């Protein structure tokens, strides 16, 4: 049963990113603040979620389905969904944009 | 997010940063454009604003009292309580502030004068409490630079009015807030507005 | 979405006309846990709805502010003050230059005569009954 688990906390997505912005430069680091909150804390359902049920934290390979983004309009995500083992990537307003097999 | 040289759209950037505008429901951000009908009494002419993600920075206002080069990122986003008082004298006729910018800054735009009572904006909240009683606007024509010692990329923005014989002398709450040029960039950060609580107009 | 920055509004956007009985919605991802005065100002300055709120951990705020062209105030022409004054530590405004429509209605009458051709010179009269007496 759930009870101690490895991926007990959660991921940080800072405000300011690792995104580089472009237009005909990709060089220069414009104020990301992701608008007004992020609401914060990527889940996901541990890889190996049967043993690390009893695992009280152990290093693991996780395979990560949401990373909460909350800016403007909607809300962004991106995550390896681990269901159909495929890479999903999301918007701001949310279309699956890729489906990555592997 | 272009993993391994795949770009992969994540939607909207502007959405992402801060500065964003949708002013009047025209959405300007990263990697827009404004171009500006300006048909005047001189004729007509069309400026073209053209809007860069990397000319991104915020833009704020910043009174008199803030030297110019001196940010203020440790002051709220929208307003800050100008508690001081300005003194008008009657041989002025403009409203002096900095607009601090620290980056090259092209973009034009302009700064809407809302000129309110402090009975017409109690001064014990920040509330304007009525739909603007006198308006009038300053295009502010940024410059990038055309040599520091000419025009400096931190201005000294000297609000002229028309109609200071429509303004006379009282204690006034005015209201200036960086807007784009009638569908012009996006604008605005720490603060976004600036807010002067117990300024006394004389003319 | 519009942000005068500190205030990302979902809702309403700068210069916008509401509907005779649409509802306002105060849609506004803002900083957590302060006190959002919106006071909704008809065009002659008075605070036809005034309410506190605060916006949550999430930000967002959702309260249905006003139900506009059915009550008295919101049935006023011209430009509304939608003025939020945010009361925090150190107090910040928001001004949003908002709209309304006017109304009124049409009844017809109609004449014929058993030659099928529509006669001129018929008085009709109208009268407001609803009274119980002929306004």
């Amino acid at each position: 049963s759930t009870l101690s688990l490895v991926a007990k906390g959660a991921g940080v997505v800072e405000f300011l990113l690792t995104a580089y912005p472009y237009t005909g430069n990709i060089t220069f680091a414009p104020p990301w603040f992701i608008a007004e909150n992020v609401v914060k804390q990527p889940f996901m359902t541990y890889s190996d979620l049967q043993f690390a049920k009893t695992n009280p934290s152990a290093i693991l390979s996780l395979s990560t389905v949401n990373i909460t983004v909350v800016g403007l309009g909607g809300k962004a995500s991106v995550y390896y969904n681990s269901t159909s083992g495929q890479t999903v990537i999301t918007n701001i307003y949310g279309q699956t944009v890729a489906t990555l097999s592997g | 997010i272009v993993l391994n040289g795949k770009a992969y759209s994540l939607g909207p950037a502007g959405l992402f940063l801060l500065p964003f505008v949708t002013y009047t429901g025209s959405a300007i951000g990263a990697n827009a454009t404004a171009i500006i009908t300006v048909s005047d009494g001189v004729g007509t002419s069309t400026t073209q604003v053209p809007i860069t993600a990397e000319n991104f920075t915020p833009i704020r206002l910043a009174p008199f009292q803030v030297p110019a080069q001196v940010p203020l990122p440790n002051a709220p986003k929208l307003k800050y309580e100008y508690n001081g008082s300005i003194v008008i004298t009657p041989q002025q006729q403009v409203l002096k502030i900095y607009v601090t910018s620290i980056l090259p800054y092209p973009q034009e735009f302009q700064i809407q004068a809302f000129v309110y009572e402090a009975s017409q904006f109690n001064v014990h909240t920040g509330s304007p409490t009525a739909a603007p009683v006198y308006f009038s606007y300053s295009a502010v024509r940024a410059y990038p630079a055309l040599g520091i010692g000419t025009s400096v990329p931190n201005l000294l923005v000297y609000v002229q009015l028309q109609g200071i014989s429509n303004l006379p002398a009282g204690k006034y709450v005015i209201v200036l807030s960086a807007v784009p040029f009638a569908g012009g960039p996006v604008l605005s950060e720490y603060p976004a507005q600036l807010i002067f609580t117990n300024v006394t107009l004389t003319q | 979405a519009v942000t005068i920055n500190g205030i990302t509004f979902y809702s309403p956007v700068p210069n916008q006309t509401y509907k005779y009985g649409q509802q306002l919605v105060l849609s506004i991802q803002s900083q957590p846990n302060a006190l959002v005065t919106l006071y909704v100002y008809d065009p002659k300055g008075n605070v036809v709805y005034n309410n506190v709120y605060q916006t949550n951990s999430s930000g967002g705020l959702t309260a249905t502010i006003a139900t506009f062209g059915s009550t008295p105030g919101f049935t006023t022409v011209g430009t509304y003050t939608v003025s939020l004054s945010v009361q925090g530590t150190t107090s910040e405004s928001a001004s949003v230059n908002v709209q309304y429509v006017p109304l009124t209605s049409t009844i017809t009458a109609t004449v014929v005569n058993q030659e099928g051709s529509p006669l001129a010179g018929a008085t009709v009269q109208l009268y407001n009954t609803t009274s119980g007496s002929n306004t």
